[PDB]
């Protein structure tokens, strides 16, 4: 199976990754406004795979500690959203057994889509208003079938988006936690055993977005 | 196989943005016969590696992008509506417009007698977005039409590096390059936002900090780069040279210099006149009538043979050192933390980390762009930062430099094509009045007496005359020098620049004007000014990928087109990846790029728009006459084209240089033909052309070695990542600049274990070194006159030594290091109706005025709107909410902004009192999109000053009122 290990500690909330999704899907953008936040889209949907979310901190001393979230399923090892879904029709949710990825197809069209959203821990899958189907992100799965890293992970200019092998993945976020650790304390790994993406927060997780962690 | 990809041909590119350089694989239909259907990073190149930021990352929305002009447009006088009309057409009307205006405006001598062969009725905007080859052939046809006035983007954020760089180091360029950012062990960012503005640079500078780095970010506001630095300084508007002075008290008082490389590399040990002095914030020579020094004042006292004394003991009174150590004693951590608004304990962290770099085994380098130098003063910021990096002995050496960063993809090249009116290729100067022979333009080198000093310089005739034979090869150079036009050795240059190019087009003063690839409408500051100066136009000539405001600016708000008269041609070009060509990113690495999708339409690459013109104009000239046609009839365009459309290869080959004979040069034959393999081997006799002197190298016998994609590297070479066998930099590939000053004088790395280059049994090795000679015969800095970095540069206009002088008018009135509160050697209301320090800067997703990204939805998508950045402070006292509608106004301008409140802006404390700042983008405009908002640049001033002839868009008084 293979992993994401995404190290919060260098994201420099480019963007490069929230756009190259939507490059390589050519995905369209949606309606937005600034109501007072670099933040946009606000929130992931049917046509927004991955969204970066920004938050402003206080701390003592001049600045802030600004903590930025590239978003996305986590591909869980055991998906509850799966788990649902299969009560309606099985073949709506697959996972690949090559790569690990949670795949959802066109048959997401017939069953309850709300209600497997709320079987999601992480509050990841969106509705399509008119045909009902579900989407989020596919891990770039025919990409990483053919030997090619996810969108996201190639455009990535700071070494915070990392792609490959569960074990070398696994050990390169121990190795790094380490690391991190002595610049920034409280530093975490989210749900390192229950997920094929594993974040490295620098601090408690729910401060970078509610259902940064199960 | 990936569907989306399969059946498509692959070519590589380089990214059409900033000066970072990544490189693209483009995916073209029909096996290269259709539209491009991916675009995205080329995984082999090794500055990205296949990184790209959301500019690079949506290159293909820009390209495949129906919103893209299709073919030419007129819009005719006092008409309110867009023609569509033929290339044919267009091209013929312009050609009449430009030779009906010169016939009528030429002047062959000046009114004081002198020859000048100009026409002053037409200017030219742009640009930095052009092909290397398309910005030389551009600025070839401009001059000989006989223009002068000829500006682009590099006036503002590029001009003030090249004289602080040229004085202190001998050259005006970046002297690192990114890959080498890796190797540093202290980088201090200031005036730059980096992780947005340059953003594949981060990797590198965490692959620093990775191996031990410490990061520091100095800036008045927190930004995306302040987040992901070890140290955030906050620092005043305009405080930057307290700051860059107390850290050069801070390393002389601590004894943190590299003495060694001080004493042999620097200045430091040259005996200053007598004359000089330094008083009450005026050096000695002042002229208060014509707010003036007379430099000669600041003159070395000179030996027996006219070469500077030196006591290599650094005891004598006027050494530079001690005078040196005398200037800065002012600049005590006390007053420097006032001013700065820096704390005590954090001038001393950040003074620490960075003065440690003082050692010959740890290097520092230093980051900065256009941000903080927007005013008269910028020259000597800059030169502050190459002084605190020659005490160090960070000058030569790998994770060292000053890395002035530069902005757009290819305005080094722009510049060293010399788009700006004041030279030539190759930094030529263009001749004024007075230079009336080119024996007497030669006579103005100044030589060296030094047999240890190169003085490179002393080659320029070879160069003047070379250039001369590429665009006149059947002239003798003497002759043809008469072609080009001079302007008045009588003016200011700043006559001849942006800003007043906009003040005499207020005037009706212009006939025709070329927006080539720009947006003025937009970039301009004082855009209300602008916009109705532009109605004073006769004619206009748009080269542009969409339809903008400037084109359009006779329909732009509060316009009637009904009133306006002037003509506007609209001439659609072609995107990047539609065309082959070279740019020179920031490190000066010249990059070849390919042709991927077929030209959009009938868009054209800008060579074939520009000769097609030129070609027309020849035409008219042949068939009608007119005023003295000789430059234009003669001018060698055959070089620069093949199967009838323009070539970049051979552009780029003439550029280079061929022999027009067979010559012998340094003891070596060539037969006529050959390519020149280096600047060492071009003549002054007629022998060689070549369009660019520092191009020569790059494109020899051998081929094009900008078009190398080769990864071999040696162990030393691959240590701190030079990529000697990628592409091709100028000057003859060498990566790193002054890589003398990094060994000692047997030629041995001062850090080993990062050495640049090293005296490997009878040769150098690593880098290409810059000047040959054997360890210990030449002084390191071989294009300086004295061949010392200079600490003391008494060719400055503004003094010898950086000395801070308020860039802010309106909250200051009192200098706490003299009695000279502003610049002696350069009118702000103040009007207390607008109390805050309006500023503008640039965000991570949009490009410039956002002319190329507001037509990208994905990058709209992210920052769909104007917005206006303020403290919880300033939103309290004025009651604005996050999220609400405000106005910014002043005395130029209003616009309105979503606000956006945050702890990232605070207030600054200056004299005792409180002072707001507001912070503005400058990507938004009223074209597109619906609700984004209109440019900043309503509410800046343009009052420049007569030295750098540059608006201050980063500290300008505005208002700001909650709208409902
Ligand atoms: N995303 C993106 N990148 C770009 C561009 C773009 O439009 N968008 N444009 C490119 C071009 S053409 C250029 S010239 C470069 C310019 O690149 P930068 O110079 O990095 O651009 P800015 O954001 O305008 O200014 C940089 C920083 O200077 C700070 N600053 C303002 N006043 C002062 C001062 O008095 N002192 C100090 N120390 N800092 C101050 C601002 O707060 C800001 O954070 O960026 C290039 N890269
Ligand atoms: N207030 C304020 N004003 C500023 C600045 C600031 O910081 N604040 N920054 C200043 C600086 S440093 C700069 S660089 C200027 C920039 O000002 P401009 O250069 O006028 O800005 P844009 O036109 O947005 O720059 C991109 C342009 O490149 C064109 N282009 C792209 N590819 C090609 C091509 O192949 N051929 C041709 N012919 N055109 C092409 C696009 O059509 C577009 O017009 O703005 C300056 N103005
Ligand atoms: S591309 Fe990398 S650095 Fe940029 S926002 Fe995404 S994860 Fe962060
Ligand atoms: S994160 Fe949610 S949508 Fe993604 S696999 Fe897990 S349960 Fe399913
Ligand atoms: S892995 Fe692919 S689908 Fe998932 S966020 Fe990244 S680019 Fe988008
Ligand atoms: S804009 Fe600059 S950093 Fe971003 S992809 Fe292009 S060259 Fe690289
Ligand atoms: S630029
Ligand atoms: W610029």
């Amino acid at each position: 199976g293979k992993m994401f290990f995404v190290d919060l500690s260098r994201c420099t909330a480019c963007r490069g990754c929230q756009i190259a999704c939507k490059q390589w899907k050519n995905l369209p953008a949606e309606e937005t406004r600034n109501t007072g936040s670099h933040q946009n889209p606000p929130d992931l949907s049917y046509v927004t795979l991955k969204t970066v979310r920004f938050t402003e901190k206080s701390r003592k001393g001049p600045g802030i500690d600004w903590l930025f979230f590239p978003e996305q399923c986590r591909h869980c090892v055991e998906p509850p959203c799966k788990g649902q879904a299969d009560v309606d029709l099985e073949g709506a949710v697959v996972k690949d057994e090559t790569t690990g990825a949670v795949l959802f197809t066109e048959l997401t069209a017939k069953v309850d889509g709300e209600s497997v959203r709320s079987a999601c821990p992480y509050d990841i899958p969106r509705i399509d208003p008119v045909t009902k189907r579900l989407s989020k992100c596919d891990m770039c799965n025919d990409r990483v079938q053919n030997g090619l890293l996810p969108a996201c992970v190639k455009t990535c200019p700071t070494g915070t988006m990392n792609f490959g092998d569960e074990q070398e993945m696994l050990a390169l976020a121990e190795k790094r936690l380490a690391e991190v650790k002595k610049t920034y304390p409280g530093a975490v790994l989210g749900d390192p055993n229950d997920v094929r993406v594993v974040y490295l927060f620098t601090r408690d997780p729910k401060d970078f977005y509610e259902h940064a962690v199960a | 196989e990936l569907q989306k990809l399969q059946w498509a041909k692959q070519t590589t590119s380089i990214c059409c943005y900033c000066a970072v350089g990544c490189g693209l694989i483009v995916h073209t239909a029909k096996d290269g016969q259709g539209r491009a259907v991916n675009v995205e990073g080329d995984p082999d190149h090794p500055i990205n590696e296949g990184s790209l930021c959301p500019k690079g990352a949506s290159i293909f929305q820009l390209g495949e992008n129906d919103q893209r002009g299709t073919q030419p447009l007129y819009r005719a006088p006092f008409s309110d509506t867009w023609k569509p009309v033929t290339w044919d057409f267009a091209l013929t009307e312009i050609a009449k417009r430009i030779k009906k205006t010169r016939d009528a405006s030429f002047t062959e001598k000046n009114a004081a007698g002198d020859l000048v062969n100009r026409t002053e009725a037409i200017a030219s905007f742009g640009s930095a977005a052009m092909d290397n080859e398309e910005c030389w052939a551009y600025g070839n046809i401009l001059r000989s039409l006989g223009l002068v006035y000829i500006e682009h983007q590099a006036r503002i954020x590029h001009s003030p590096t090249v004289p602080a760089l040229a004085e202190s180091f001998g050259r005006g360029a970046m002297t690192n390059h990114w890959n080498d950012l890796a190797n540093s062990d202290c980088i201090l960012i200031m005036g730059s936002n980096a992780a947005e503005n340059h953003p594949i640079a981060f990797k590198w500078v965490l692959r620093a900090k990775d191996k031990g780095a410490t990061l520091i970010h100095v800036d008045p506001r927190f930004t995306r780069t302040s987040a992901r630095c070890d140290v955030y300084a906050p620092i005043r508007s305009g405080a930057d040279i307290p700051f860059l002075g107390g850290l050069i008290k801070y390393i002389l008082d601590n004894k943190l210099y590299f003495t060694d490389y001080v004493r042999e590399y620097t200045n430091a040990s040259l005996i200053v006149g007598e004359k000089f002095s330094f008083k009450d914030g005026l050096f000695s020579g002042y002229d208060a009538a014509n707010k003036k020094y007379d430099k000669s004042m600041w003159a070395f006292e000179l030996d027996a043979n006219g070469v500077p004394k030196r006591d290599p003991a650094l005891k004598h009174p006027r050494c530079v050192i001690n005078l040196l150590k005398k200037h800065y004693e002012r600049y005590n951590l006390d007053k420097v933390a006032a001013i700065t608004g820096t704390s005590k304990e954090q001038l001393q962290q950040v003074y620490k980390a960075y003065a440690a770099t003082g050692k010959p085994d740890k290097a520092g380098t230093i980051m900065y762009a256009m941000g903080w130098t927007q005013h008269s003063v910028g020259v000597q910021n800059i030169r502050a930062m190459a002084m605190i990096q020659l005490l160090l002995g960070n000058i030569g050496v790998a994770g060292g430099g000053v890395n002035a960063l530069r902005g757009e993809s290819n305005v080094q090249g722009s510049t060293d094509q010399g788009l700006l009116a004041h030279i030539w290729p190759g930094y030529n100067p263009v001749p004024n009045s007075k230079a009336a022979t080119l024996e007497l333009y030669n006579a103005a080198t100044p030589q060296s007496k030094d047999p240890m000093s190169v003085n490179w310089w002393q080659n320029r005739p070879k160069y003047v005359a070379s250039y001369l034979k590429a665009l006149y090869p059947d002239e003798e150079p003497a002759a043809a020098y008469d072609y080009l036009p001079r302007i008045d050795a009588g003016r200011k240059l700043t006559d001849y620049f942006w800003l007043n190019i906009f003040e005499k087009m207020d005037k009706g003063e212009f006939k025709g004007l070329f927006a080539w690839g720009m947006n003025p409408a937009c970039g301009g500051a004082n855009a209300n000014k602008n916009r109705k100066a532009m109605g004073k136009l006769e004619w206009l000539v748009n080269v542009n990928l969409f339809e903008n405001e400037t084109s359009s600016f006779w329909k732009g708000p509060g316009m009637n087109p009904a009133e306006i008269g002037t003509e506007v041609f609209f001439l659609p070009c072609c995107v990047s990846i539609e065309k082959e060509g070279s740019v020179a990113n920031s490190g000066r690495w010249m990059q070849w790029r390919y042709r991927g999708p077929k030209p959009y339409a009938e868009t054209k690459p800008d060579g074939d728009i520009m000769l097609d013109m030129f070609k027309k104009v020849r035409e008219l000239y042949a068939k009608e006459g007119g005023a003295y046609p000789a430059p234009i009839a003669k001018l060698n365009i055959a070089d620069w084209e093949e199967h009838n459309e323009f070539s970049p290869t051979k552009v780029a080959k003439l550029m280079n240089g061929y022999f027009l004979k067979d010559t012998e040069v340094g003891g070596k034959q060539f037969k006529k033909g050959q390519q020149v393999p280096s600047f060492a081997f071009l003549t002054a006799d007629g022998s060689t052309c070549s369009g660019n002197w520092l191009h020569a190298g790059s494109f020899t016998d051998a081929g094009n070695l900008m078009a190398r994609r080769d990864k071999t590297q040696t162990p030393e070479q691959a240590r701190i990542g030079l990529f000697p066998n990628w592409s091709f930099c100028w000057p003859v590939n060498r990566r790193i600049l002054y890589n003398r000053a990094s060994v000692d004088k047997t030629g041995k790395p001062w850090n080993p274990a990062k050495a640049v280059i090293e005296w490997k049994d009878g040769k150098w090795v690593g880098d290409v070194v810059d000047g040959g000679g054997d360890p210990g015969t030449k002084h390191p800095f071989i294009m300086q006159t004295h061949g010392f970095g200079a600490l003391y540069g008494p060719g400055r206009e503004e003094g010898p030594f950086p000395e801070h002088y308020e860039p802010l008018e309106c909250p200051v009135s009192k200098n706490p290091f003299s009695k000279q509160l502003h610049n002696p050697v350069a009118k702000a209301v103040c009007d207390p109706r607008y109390p805050f320090i309006g500023t503008t800067y640039r965000v991570t997703e949009h490009w410039q005025t956002g002319l190329m990204t507001r037509r990208c939805a994905w990058l709209v998508e992210a920052e769909p709107q104007i917005f206006c950045e303020i403290s919880k402070e300033l939103a309290k006292l004025r009651g604005i909410g996050n999220g609400d509608t405000v106005k910014v106004s002043s005395l130029r301008g209003a616009l309105e902004a979503v606000a956006i409140v945050t702890e990232r802006i605070r207030p600054f404390k200056i004299e005792g009192v409180d002072v707001h700042m507001v912070g503005l983008p400058w990507h938004y405009g009223w074209m597109v999109p619906k609700n984004g908002g209109d440019t900043a640049n309503l509410l800046t001033p343009s009052a420049g000053d007569p030295n750098t002839g540059i608006p201050e868009t980063k500290a300008f008084m505005v208002d700001v009122r909650k709208v409902w």
